[PDB]
């Protein structure tokens, strides 16, 4: 059972540079790449003292990639792995998809193709992304179309980041995520939203650091994947893979668009403070002031809900604790599901990274719902794309690169059958 | 600020329709309870007359 | 009748206590002067 | 309910689709036959603070509601002022 | 104005929020009740039977 | 002799079968490595029923493990009398099917199901004569519940005139893993009112209101519920492994148990469950027995039987007792509570009596009544199925994979039918 | 064969029955871990009485605890004689009424009795020929008086036909504890009148008075009272445990005592009891015992027989005496003081002996005399009761749990022409 994970653009490889210090730690595998068989899902194990990821960082731009070459990870992180173009698509998905995305898909494609035939027990592909971005978003998209026509019947766990309503860093960014949902709707099977907002107030609140960067995002990024992939990666009392979500999460072959959460996020200063147990992370996995999407679930009625359980657990106070959920009506489900819920149960506790600003808790729960404030976002996203569309603002890089405004329209209203499609199942 | 204030109400108005569509749904099964009670004395009356 | 829950004095197959008692005593005895039953007419299990 | 007759007649006739719904655009269009020009983000507020229960769309029973609160006595009275302009005349 | 429409809003809100409680505790009322009834029915059916 | 194979599906099935041969092979006295250490003549001359000697004092279980990922067969491995089993018996798929009945039933059991029905049949004939089929599994997950209702509907094309027994656990809104719960009971349940002979529900819920009001646990783990299993599956089939004075075979409690040949879903409990603080405290009498085991808290389904009438029930006591008192308990029981007995069948009651308590015990019971509760849980379950399947979620990972919309609807109407029918005999 | 099961309610009961279950294993030589330890058989045949063997000579006994607030649980776990109850019967709420009537009546009666009925349901059918019922509680607080008193009701209309004793401390202006004294003292008796068959007053200030003059001790805790309470009531069971001369079982004492439904309040004494130093002066004769056993300031009651008439009286002897002098004893002490016993009864004095001393003594006696002087008490207590509900102090605290005015009007009229009959009577 192995699983292998591709990072694309400046963002995904940042998340991976975050996610792969994580697993090595996890596994107790020093950054020189030698332990001093439950590491074989990422790790392959080459010659005698020796593991390499299964994983291949890839950008346009070489500056972020050649600084992991040049980091403490040289050893760890392989040769041929990090892919590294020449110039970057700058923020313009036409540029990313259509003019460089043609000599780089090639030699990614044929890499991973290399990748699962070292592999032998592929569970799926999980893609680190943002959007927002160019590399992101164009050769993203490329990359998965082809993914999709190789291979298909393959999951595809897509942890994509989504631009801030009112926090942004560019200016572009409303025609670079429409165009990225067009072919995300169609290719990705499972797919996390995860926006930046949310985890600065999470940071800001629970976390109490005043001045944080992207460094600690990415931390407690990591900590939400590997807190997703730890039933595969070490045995638990009730055990749950990736081909779970496919089913349990999933109501609908074009609704696949999750909600995640994790707690307690949680200082050292307060683990100190608190009493833990189950019942509050139970609660706290479920307030807003803990989604890592800014969106606000009391809005919306749940389709469906997965609660992973690191730790010191056992499955009568997690089921007495959704016991409490359901019954408790401050959130209400569809009436298309009774039973919405999906446990999940593992032993080993979730480990602390030095310099990370976690304390190391008892027990932890990863949440990932499925709602209809993400039919919210969506419009949201739409309201502000059509403002500078109306005007024609920013089209003559895109038609200058060799698109046309026929992608642009039908991508609008790929959108908003998107919106129609939410409006009728949460009824 | 107006737009915060804005904001706000429109988040608290948006909850009140939740809240209503919860009581509704409380209200239909607490008839149906009450059908069922209903019923249940007419059966009662039924096995004593009986 | 005099079988009962949750008493485990009177079990014995005789309805008296042979030990102190005549029959028709209606005395209590304890569980340990009282009779156990016979399991079968043949008393091993084995083949030589 | 003597007033209410009129209000409900009023109600429709400001309406042009018939139905439950009135968007500001038809608001426009009653601005224009009142004859002073609105503003640029004015018609919106008026439907925004008024419109409680459903969104976007105005309904008959969130006029009602609104005409009795109205009717009571610090308060919003943006459509309520110009429906009342209609009750009038 | 605003801020006035929000002080009536939350009360008004918090009303809707008290209604559903009520609710609900006429949600086990009732449940109760129902179990107590389906007893004396069943007590009525060995009564007849007998 | 008379013969019973184990066939242990999915991870629940695998889980309670491990504690299930630890407990069997505690009773017949073998060691963990597999050799013969008892004390007792009495444990060898029934162990042919459930293991095959093969050198020296090597006694291995007539079981076959049988699931789609290598986790369990790990975690069966890792604890104690796991290296008993034959690895061959180890019958095992690579992919896994993850809660999706159609993966489990179509797809992934086209590969595997040949390989598992070749090492059953090898399993099969290497004995004389067959007494029956044992299958512990469940009716929530995808690779226990479809690929053993596979199996169960090709053994009994195979094999059609031996004894099937299953120990199915059931899901309940209260305790819910998954979210298609009802996409798999329903469509099981389907399967094995016309392929099973009988069937031993069970759930969870049942379970753990059990360890918290009787046995007064503080964490009831899965260990002590695939405990409690355990014990229920060793009082069943105790009456083969042992002599008594009364001997009840697995045929004689179907024909003593079952007036219809649809009517055959069972609810079990078991006596004694005391708990540790109270354990020196209480007394071992028949009639102690018999209180603890028709009480209704006691039962190890979701069903209040006092909501319904036992069509018929039976006792297997192990234990030196007196029949005289067996059978005088049971019927003071029922003529108590006569109302709540079927009127057109007199002394519903069947009883059973063997000489040899479990381990550590003086005497204990299993009961297994067939009531008209089980329509409820059924109901339960169905209207679930309606509530999901009238607005189609979900229903593409399953069509997309072979099957149709009327095996649904053929799951619904055989699902109201079996209730309406209990209704009727009610 | 003839059964009581003990019933303790709230922590004026606990303490008591705690001292009680002490008293009496130590009288048939059980050892406090649970086993048998005397020497003769005449300790074993009446047994059944009181205990059930639970396995191999462990003797658990038949009572029945229930309270509210688990500090007194810990302090009868705590102290010796202690590990001895069946931790089933330790049936028990979590909340607390503290003082409350209608807390004990109304909102925790409510979800407490039910769970204590089965347990009282489950000792009951567990022996074969009930004698009664023996309820030890307070008339005070509210977890005693109010909550024992909605047992005694529930136990009436169940099983009408047996006996029942229930021992109540009563309040008393010079021992005030508490404050609501009169408003659950009026109601408790209101139902005390109508459901339990007969009482025995008992009240803090006569014991204090006692252990001051005869025992003249110099700290009196709660340990000596009960103690004392303790000896009384072993002295009243005496006669169904040990053979003698003249039986006289509860049933029988009844008749003998209560000639009209409604006067069944007996004011309670024992004898003998004298200090450790003065114990070298005196003497023990039959004579010796009565003189002190018809003294005024003997009684355990608040109400001096001398302000009114005796109807009734009994006396229960234990060891080996001579049955003449008793009787011209009962003569002797009715001809001297033949003015302060009723007129139109003849041999107003029931007397009986049993052979078997208490552990201790060479003989010794106990007094059981109903008069009509307890017409003081509940006028006494009645006009405090009418001095509050005047002008209605302390009422909203009923009024607003369920419990309204009229309840009240009842309780003081039910107390008042019971107070008027007594007064006729006499
Ligand atoms: N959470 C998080 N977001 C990041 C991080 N780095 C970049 N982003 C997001 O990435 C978006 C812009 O895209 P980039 O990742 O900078 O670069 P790109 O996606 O490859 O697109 P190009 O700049 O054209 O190459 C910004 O809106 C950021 O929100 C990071 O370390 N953590
Ligand atoms: N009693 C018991 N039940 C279990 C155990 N493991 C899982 N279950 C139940 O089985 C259901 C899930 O079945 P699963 O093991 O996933 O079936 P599978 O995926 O087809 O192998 C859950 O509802 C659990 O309640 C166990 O060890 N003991
Ligand atoms: N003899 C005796 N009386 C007690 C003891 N504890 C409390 N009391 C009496 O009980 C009365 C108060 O009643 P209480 O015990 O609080 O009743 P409850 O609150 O219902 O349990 C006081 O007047 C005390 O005199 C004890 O240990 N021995
Ligand atoms: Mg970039």
């Amino acid at each position: 059972r192995e699983v292998i994970s591709i990072h694309i653009g400046q963002a995904g490889i940042q998340v991976g540079n975050a996610c792969w210090e994580l697993y090595c730690l996890e596994h107790g595998i020093q950054p020189d790449g030698q332990m001093p068989d439950a590491f074989n899902t990422f790790f392959s194990e080459t010659g005698a003292g020796k593991h390499v990821p299964r994983c291949i960082f890839l950008d346009l731009e070489p500056t972020v990639v050649d600084e992991v070459r040049t980091g403490t990870y040289r050893q760890l992180f392989h040769p041929e792995q990090l892919i590294s173009g020449k110039e970057d698509a700058a923020n313009n998905f036409a540029r990313g998809h259509y003019t460089i995305g043609k000599e780089i898909v090639d030699l990614a494609l044929d890499r991973i193709r290399k990748l699962a035939d070292n592999c032998t027990g592929l569970q799926g592909f999980l893609v680190f992304n943002a959007v927002g971005g160019g590399t992101g978003s164009g050769l993203g998209s490329l990359l998965l179309e082809r993914l999709s026509v190789d291979y298909g019947k393959k999951s595809k766990l897509g942890f994509t980041v989504y631009p801030s309503p009112q926090v942004s860093t560019a200016v572009v960014e409303p025609y670079n995520s429409v165009l990225s949902t067009h072919s995300l709707l169609e290719h990705t099977d499972v797919a996390v939203m995860l926006d930046n907002e949310a985890i600065y107030d999470i940071c800001r609140r629970s976390l109490d650091i005043e001045r944080p960067t992207y460094t600690n995002l990415n931390r407690l990024i990591a900590q939400v994947i590997s807190s997703l992939t730890a039933s595969l990666r070490f045995d638990g009392a009730l055990n749950v893979d990736i081909t779970e979500f496919q089913t349990n999460l999933v109501p609908y072959p074009r609704i696949h668009f999750m909600l995640s959460s994790y707690a307690p996020i949680i200082s050292a200063e307060k683990a100190y403070h608190e009493q833990l147990s189950v019942a509050e992370i139970t609660n706290a996995a479920f307030e807003p002031a803990s989604m890592m999407v800014k969106c606000d679930p009391r809005h919306g009625k749940y389709m469906a809900c997965c609660l992973m359980y690191r730790g010191d657990v056992v499955p009568k106070d997690v089921n007495a604790s959704v016991a409490t959920i359901k019954t408790k009506r401050t959130i209400q489900f569809v009436d298309w599901c009774p039973t919405g819920f999906k446990c999940g149960i593992n032993y080993q506790p979730p480990t602390v990274v030095p310099g990370g600003d976690l304390a190391k808790v008892q027990r932890a729960v990863c949440m990932i719902s499925n709602s209809t404030a993400i039919g919210e976002i969506f419009s949201r996203l739409d309201h502000k794309f059509d403002l500078m569309y109306a005007k024609r603002a920013f089209v003559h890089w895109y038609v200058g690169e060799g698109m046309e405004e026929g992608e642009f329209s039908e991508a609008r209203e790929d959108l908003a059958a998107l919106e129609k499609d939410f409006e009728e199942v949460g009824a | 600020h107006n737009k915060q204030l804005r904001e706000s109400i429109n988040n608290l108005r948006r909850e009140r329709i939740m809240f209503e569509s919860i009581q509704s749904n409380l209200e239909r099964e607490l008839a149906k309870l009450k059908r069922d009670m209903a019923d249940m004395i007419q059966q009662a009356n039924g096995a004593f007359e009986a | 009748v005099h079988k009962g829950p949750n008493q485990a004095g009177n079990k014995g197959l005789l309805t008296y206590n042979n030990a102190v008692g005549i029959p028709g005593y209606t005395g209590f005895m304890p569980s340990t002067n009282a009779l156990a039953l016979p399991v079968k007419g043949f008393e091993h299990t084995g083949r030589p | 309910k003597n007033e209410q007759n009129e209000l409900e007649r009023a109600f429709n006739t400001i309406d042009s689709k018939g139905d439950k719904k009135i968007d500001a655009e038809e608001l426009t269009e009653l601005f224009l036959r009142l004859g002073h020009k609105p503003k640029r983000g004015e018609v919106e507020d008026m439907i925004w603070e008024v419109d409680e229960d459903c969104d976007g769309c105005i309904s008959l029973l969130e006029f009602q509601t609104l005409y009795t609160r109205c009717r009571d006595d610090y308060e919003p009275r943006g459509l309520f002022n110009v429906v009342e302009f209609v009750m009038n005349d | 104005l605003y801020y006035l429409l929000g002080e009536r809003t939350r009360r008004e809100h918090l009303a809707m929020d008290m209604k559903v409680r009520a609710s609900q505790q006429l949600k086990k009322d009732s449940a109760d009740d129902l179990y107590t009834l389906t007893a004396h029915f069943n007590e009525m059916r060995a009564a007849k039977e007998q | 002799m008379r013969e019973i194979v184990h066939i242990q599906g999915g991870q629940c099935g695998n889980q309670i079968g491990a504690k299930f041969w630890e407990v069997v092979s505690d009773e017949h006295g073998i060691d963990p490595t597999g050799t013969y250490h008892g004390d007792s003549d009495l444990q060898l001359e029934r162990i042919n029923v459930y293991f095959n000697e093969a050198t020296g004092g090597r006694y291995v279980p007539r079981a076959i493990l049988m699931d789609l990922e290598p986790g369990t067969m790990d975690s069966v491995r890792s604890g104690p009398y796991g290296q008993i089993f034959r690895p061959d018996n180890f019958v095992f798929g690579q992919t896994g099917a993850g809660n999706n009945w159609a993966k489990g039933h179509y797809t992934e059991g086209a590969e595997l199901i040949d390989s598992v029905l070749d090492v059953v049949r090898k399993e099969a004939e290497s004995c004389d004569c067959l007494q029956g089929f044992q299958v512990c599994h469940s009716l929530g997950g995808g690779t226990g519940s479809g690929m053993g209702t596979l199996l169960i509907s090709k053994i009994r094309e195979e094999y059609p005139d031996r004894m099937m027994l299953t120990f199915s656990v059931v899901p309940s809104p209260k305790v819910s893993d998954t979210v298609v719960e009802p996409y798999n009971a329903t469509l099981s349940v389907h399967q094995l009112v016309e392929n099973a002979d009988e069937c031993m529900v069970l759930d969870n819920e049942a379970l753990y209101d059990i360890c918290f009001r009787t046995l007064k646990l503080t964490t009831p783990t899965f260990g002590d519920l695939n405990h409690l299993i355990s014990a229920v599956m060793s009082g069943i089939t105790c009456c083969l492994r042992f002599p008594g004075q009364l001997n009840a075979d697995l045929r004689k409690l179907a024909v003593n148990l079952i007036p219809f040949p649809r009517l055959h879903f069972f609810m079990v409990g078991f006596t004694p469950l005391t708990s540790r603080g109270s354990q020196q405290y209480r007394a071992l009498t028949v009639p102690e027995l018999t209180q603890q085991m028709w009480d209704a808290k006691n039962m190890m389904c979701a069903a209040d039987p006092r909501h319904g009438r036992y069509l018929t029930a039976s006792a297997l006591f192990r234990g030196r007792m007196s029949t005289k008192e067996v059978d005088e308990q049971m019927l003071n029981v029922q003529n108590k509570n006569s109302s709540y007995f079927v009127e057109w069948i007199p002394n519903n009651v069947k009883s059973s009596v063997c000489d040899i308590p479990p381990k550590g015990l003086k005497m204990s019971a299993t009961f297994i009544g067939n009531s008209t509760a089980i329509q409820e849980m059924f109901k339960r379950v169905s209207e679930q199925f309606t509530a999901m399947f009238r607005r189609k979620a979900f229903l593409h990972w399953y069509t997309g994979e072979g099957m149709d919309e009327m095996e649904f609807t053929e799951a619904e109407s055989n699902m109201n039918d079996l209730v309406s029918e209990y209704q009727q005999y009610q």
